[PDB]
């Protein structure tokens, strides 16, 4: 049974009352506890730095060269806070209401309020660390609107806010490392989780440079391994982002909360052939001019600018005319994917649609268009090779973010006692749709102001030490990992790892992608095990275990993705409603929005691994709304 | 577009390496360099050889993990871009392209094109931060920062830690990286209370780590992906002179674990 | 009839509750509205400056030579605030009570 | 700055000669009625500062009109005017509508009548009598 | 250049009593224009110097003072006023007894701004 452990009383004092009620660890005793932190993103680095400042022995891990390589670094948009510096009507309650309504009423209210309440402290801490936020001429901070939000509550660096936030967190982590409190282990990836007597007591890692398999033991384990949006082969996530850690934890007993909840991005640079899997994120501030079109003829060799106005299929205009071409990204991207799927694409392989700017150039002044889109146009010209000022842009949707993940209660603790999941790896509080500039805020909130208290409470309830790395559980986990690696290396089939990953990604994008139906999901669930068996029988990963073998890492990540895809397809088939990112074609209003069902699906679904990949158990955590009412 | 490549191939840190040639017939002009390397790796795996290993995470020129010396110039012939941002439209049919990792004593080579850049991490660990603990921060708008100072601090702070400055510098010096961090932290009021110590510590760490000296050649600023100007080095020199006038002694060096 | 439209509940949260309840205009849409401000005193100049900072098109008027030549430039006394810097018993509630009692009970409490 | 100012205006030194004083009307607490949103009876017409009734009741405390005006300008009017504007469609009214023409004609007729009266007594005589 | 709602607490930045007194002495300018009418060159140097001195003696005016003076001076040259020969009629005519040291403060600020390479912005054209 899932106990959310949410406090009681008025929602404004819930976090303070909980903070008072939780237990504490004396500052002298903090040195007797060891905490393992797997991940060094915004959440991971912030958590490691704060727990090192407290006094605990922290063991931080990351699979990249340095802790400062992580898709927290790539974020372009700003970060939200309820400071109300622009005197426009923003507040903590307004932010809480916005976040709980933007999620389509699929998240707990207490978590959302806590996030909105600690956002202000997040901004204060980030400024105090030397983060170069944009300033006004008088020396005070500057705010901007996130392209549609009703208030200007966003703080930003020029175009790399995520980089500056992660660099502040990384500098704090480096300061702790120099103090001897935090031990950093880059270029090693956690391969398994070891639970001793029902508590997550350690991890089994592989050092990707030398191939060494190492066993670490600790009182508490924190997972900050980011999202799993890379299960689709084409996505805007980094080339190394994966779901190995969370899947291993889920297999160990953690509950997966709404794995089917995914968020996509409307405008991304299309692929240039069947060898690329990374789609570069553009800015949402485009599409303001609209002018999304495609040639009426299926195949035209003429230049895009040579096509007359009467010969252009300006779809999204004769369809959904009431919105004003500013249709929601879900509907626009579904229409674009359908158009490209019909065979009427414009890209190299036929994937992409035209985003024209010529009418905007003529109507407006080129000076202002340059002053608002110069970085984007230069970046597009650098990658694509075509000037947007003359030729139309090409865009294609891609999977961007995952709201789903491991279920956690109010204390950020998963089903397994002692296992804490923060950042993008937990279901947390975005609900069915992630608002802009909210993942950074959520990660920093979890790292800085939330996790220390709850982990201190859990550690105070127990006693330090008692578990070493010679227990039979460690040996069994290590033997399983070694057998898995040896089998992977000994399969030596024909098809490569990327072929299997691409096949899985295309199947997941066509069936469990933007638009989902029962027949398609059933077909995908039928198809997944055949692909998994073909992978486990006919894969070719060359090299040796004790070297720098990248194909082995890719093979492991692909195996975990093949296992996770079945669960997320099952979850998508289960939820017979449309809400947020999750869209079902049988439950849409005629306009094209998501038609919810609040009297039968107003809960959080947690899936339990029962040993069978086709029959996982479903547990429902009901949601009750008291301050914000569904409508 | 037929392309011949000469890739450095080294088995491990202690095993010596050598150049090997690979000829590929069809190369899409609009695909990036790293994707061409990926296609080459797939071909090698199909044939039965050991694939080429290189660092890559984001493929957007922000993370700073890309590190390649292409045709003698860091990050490829085009300037102000990283290796992940370089596309094959900048090359010519029948060209010969030489691919190498960075070369420095402080950047040991671990594989064919992968190097160990933990020296930058250790340089950061020795004072490259602001010592403020969580929860003690004052309100955001307490200390005013002029727009010009914030803009220059952001210009210096956009360093992706790629290590191309070390590779381009004839002396193998990390002066541009250290200067950029020092300039970032020294242009804001929050970095005032410990700047004169900070620079000294950081400089000492670089000397401890195995980097060379700066002859003001200026080669680093020509290949820097984020166009860090040479005025950061002047700012570092001013800070170090002023710290020496104050009798600031460097602390103990950060020894690797 | 006259509707004061004052909020409800405890008097300390009335202004915050009203601020949350009222509608908003997105910063992108502010440039499509024109506001006329007649007067450039303390109230007029403050309102015009704040609405200009918001983004609206403001049309300010005054009959003197310059906006600064308006009245209220001659106000010699100080300006009150409930900051309690002198540490003598002042507060927001004390100021509210003083203002509502000095007016001889002829004004709305919420304002 | 008061004895010196009195000497500058009156011409008599207060230190040796008694001062002379006489009361005069200083402030008006009354004005146009406004609701909580600082909006008058006419929709869209907002009255701030001393021109509205607002919250001084029957007597204005010292150093209160300054903060009243600054409060209305800085921290109150933006929210209420945004609340009013968010419920209406921008634009749609030009200066060629008959209401503008009628108001302009009334103003022109009033000015012409004032100029054409050309009586005997001056304006300040009537103002003094009324006062 | 401070916007509404972003101000910090009043007692955040301390200002010495002497600095505040001099800033108040310079800030009590009623904009009458008698300084222009008394200066034989028809220069607005006392008005500009008074405003610059007011804003330059408080910490809140620090972040943009060296630009500010330059801009203001350029605007006077754009408006048609003459130059200052340090004659001193404006100080003797000024109703608020603004001293000639405001002009010295403006000269110091402009010299320092020129040493830093500050360049005037575009002039403010009348509507
Ligand atoms: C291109 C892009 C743009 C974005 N823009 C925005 C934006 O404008 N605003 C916004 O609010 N959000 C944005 N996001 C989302 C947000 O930035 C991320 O989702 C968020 O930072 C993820 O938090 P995290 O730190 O847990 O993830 P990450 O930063 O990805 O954490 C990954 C960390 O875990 C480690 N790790 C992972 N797996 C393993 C393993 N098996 N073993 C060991 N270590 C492992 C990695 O080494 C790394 O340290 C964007 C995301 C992307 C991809
Ligand atoms: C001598 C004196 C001393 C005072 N001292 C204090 C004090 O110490 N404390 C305190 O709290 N209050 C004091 N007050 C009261 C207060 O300062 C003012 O009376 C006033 O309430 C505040 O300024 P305001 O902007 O509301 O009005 P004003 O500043 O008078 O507004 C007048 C503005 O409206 C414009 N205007 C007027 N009619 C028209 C028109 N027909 N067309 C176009 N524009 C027009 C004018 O051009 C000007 O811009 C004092 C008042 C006086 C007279
Ligand atoms: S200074 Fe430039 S070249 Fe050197 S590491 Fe930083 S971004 Fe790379
Ligand atoms: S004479 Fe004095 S008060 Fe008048 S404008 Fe000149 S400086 Fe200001
Ligand atoms: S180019 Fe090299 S010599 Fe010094 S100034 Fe830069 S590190
Ligand atoms: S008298 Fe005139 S010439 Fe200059 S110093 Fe004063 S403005
Ligand atoms: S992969 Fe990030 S800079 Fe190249």
């Amino acid at each position: 049974v899932l106990d959310s452990k949410v406090p009681t009383g008025p929602i404004e004092q819930r976090w303070d009352k909980h903070r008072f009620e939780m237990k504490l660890v004396n500052p002298a005793n903090r040195r007797k506890y060891t905490i393992i932190v797997v991940g060094s993103g915004l959440a991971g680095a912030s958590a490691a730095a704060t727990l090192g400042e407290a006094g605990y022995n922290v063991l931080c891990f990351c699979y990249q060269d340095s802790p400062r390589r992580a898709h927290s670094i790539a974020a372009q948009g700003g970060i939200n806070a309820a400071k109300n510096y622009r005197n426009d009507g923003d507040s903590i309650y307004r932010l809480f209401y916005d976040t709980v309504k933007g999620g389509d009423f699929r998240a707990r209210e207490s978590n959302v309020y806590r996030l909105a309440q600690v956002s202000v402290n997040i901004i204060d801490q980030c400024v105090a660390q030397g983060v170069p936020f944009a300033r006004e001429y008088g020396g005070l901070l500057d705010n901007r609107s996130f392209g549609g939000a009703q208030v200007a509550r966003t703080f930003y660096a020029r175009g790399q806010t995520g980089q500056q936030l992660l660099l502040g967190a990384y500098q704090a982590l480096s300061r702790q490392i120099a103090a001897g409190t935090v031990k950093m282990f880059p270029r090693t990836e956690m391969l398994d989780l070891v639970v001793v007597d029902g508590r997550a007591r350690g991890i089994i890692t592989r050092d990707m440079v030398t191939g060494k398999i190492t066993r670490y033991a600790a009182d508490a384990v924190v997972l900050a391994t980011g999202g799993y949006g890379n299960v689709f082969y084409l996505s805007t996530n980094a080339k190394g982002c994966n779901a190995t850690a969370i899947w291993r934890a889920h297999r160990r007993g953690a509950f997966f909360g709404n794995p089917c909840f995914t968020q996509i991005h409307p405008t991304c640079i299309p692929v240039s052939g069947e060898y690329q899997s990374k789609l570069t994120l553009m800015s949402e501030s485009l599409r303001n001019d609209g002018r999304i079109w495609v040639p009426k003829k299926k195949g035209d060799t003429r230049r895009p600018q040579d096509i007359p106005e009467s010969e252009r299929d300006y779809y999204l205009e004769e369809r959904y005319p009431s919105f004003g071409n500013l249709v929601p990204r879900d509907i626009a991207s579904r229409a674009a994917k359908q158009v490209c799927d019909e065979g009427r694409g414009v890209g190299p392989g036929g994937l992409g649609v035209y985003l024209d700017f010529a009418d905007a150039i003529k109507r407006l002044g080129r000076q202002k268009i340059a002053e608002r889109y110069g970085n984007l146009f230069d970046m597009y010209k650098q990658i694509t090779g075509e000037d947007p000022y003359e030729t139309p842009m090409r865009i294609y949707p891609a999977v961007h973010y995952t709201m789903g993940g491991l279920w956690v209660d109010y204390n950020l603790q998963s089903t397994i006692p002692g296992l804490f999941v923060i950042g993008e790896a937990n279901f947390s509080d975005h609900g069915a749709n992630r608002l802009g500039a909210s993942a950074l805020m959520q990660g920093l909130a979890d790292g800085y102001f939330i996790l220390p208290y709850t982990i201190a409470n859990f550690l105070a309830q127990v006693k330090p030490g008692g578990v070493s790395i010679d227990r039979p559980e460690f040996a069994e986990a290590e033997a399983e990992i070694n057998q898995r690696i040896q089998r992977l290396l000994s399969i030596r089939g024909k098809r490569t790892v990327d072929s299997f990953h691409r096949e899985l990604g295309k199947l997941m994008w066509d069936k469990c992608g933007m638009a989902r139906n029962a027949a398609g999901l059933r077909e995908a669930l039928q198809r997944i095990p055949e692909i998994r068996a073909e992978f486990w029988e006919n894969v070719n990963v060359p090299g040796e275990a004790n070297d720098l073998n990248q194909a082995l890492e890719k093979a492991g990540r692909v195996a975990d993705f093949l296992e996770l895809a079945e669960l997320m397809c099952l979850d998508a088939l289960h939820r017979e409603e449309s809400c947020g990112g999750h869209f079902r074609e049988e439950y849409q209003t005629p306009d094209g929005e998501a038609l919810r069902n609040d009297e039968q699906f107003s809960y959080v679904a947690a899936w339990e691994f029962t040993g069978d990949l086709a029959k996982p158990r479903l547990h429902k955590e009901p949601l009750v709304f008291e301050y914000v009412k569904p409508t | 577009m037929k392309i011949t490549l000469k890739i450095w191939r080294q088995k491990n840190r202690n095993t010596p390496g050598e150049f090997k040639t690979y000829v590929m017939d069809n190369v899409n002009p609009d695909m990036s360099f790293l994707e061409m390397l990926d296609v080459l790796n797939e071909d090698l795996m199909s044939r039965g050889e050991e694939p080429v290993a290189f660092d890559h995470d984001c493929r957007e020129g922000i993370c700073g993990m890309c590190s390649l010396m292409i045709n003698g110039v860091a990050h490829g012939p085009k300037n102000a871009i990283t290796t992940c941002q370089l596309h094959m439209r900048s090359f010519k049919d029948g060209d010969t392209i030489t691919v190498e990792p960075w070369r420095a004593s402080a950047f040991p080579i671990l594989k064919d094109l992968v190097v160990d850049r933990s020296a930058f991490d250790r340089i950061i660990q020795a004072g490259g931060y602001i010592s403020v603990s969580t929860g003690s921060a004052p309100d955001a708008n307490t200390i005013p920062v002029s727009k010009v100072a914030a803009d220059r601090a952001m210009d210096a702070a956009a360093c992706i830690g790629c290590g191309a400055c070390v590779a381009a510098c004839p002396n193998g010096s990390a002066m541009l990286f250290t200067a950029a961090k020092v300039t970032h932290l020294a242009l804001l009021p929050q970095g005032q209370p410990e700047r004169y110590q900070r620079v000294v510590n950081m400089v000492a760490q670089a000397d401890f780590e195995g980097f060379g000296n700066c002859t003001n050649i200026g080669e680093c600023a020509a290949v820097c992906p984020k166009e860090i100007s040479l005025e950061t080095i002047a700012q570092l020199n001013r800070d170090l002179v002023m710290a020496a006038l104050r009798g600031i002694e460097p602390n103990t060096p950060i020894v690797p674990a």
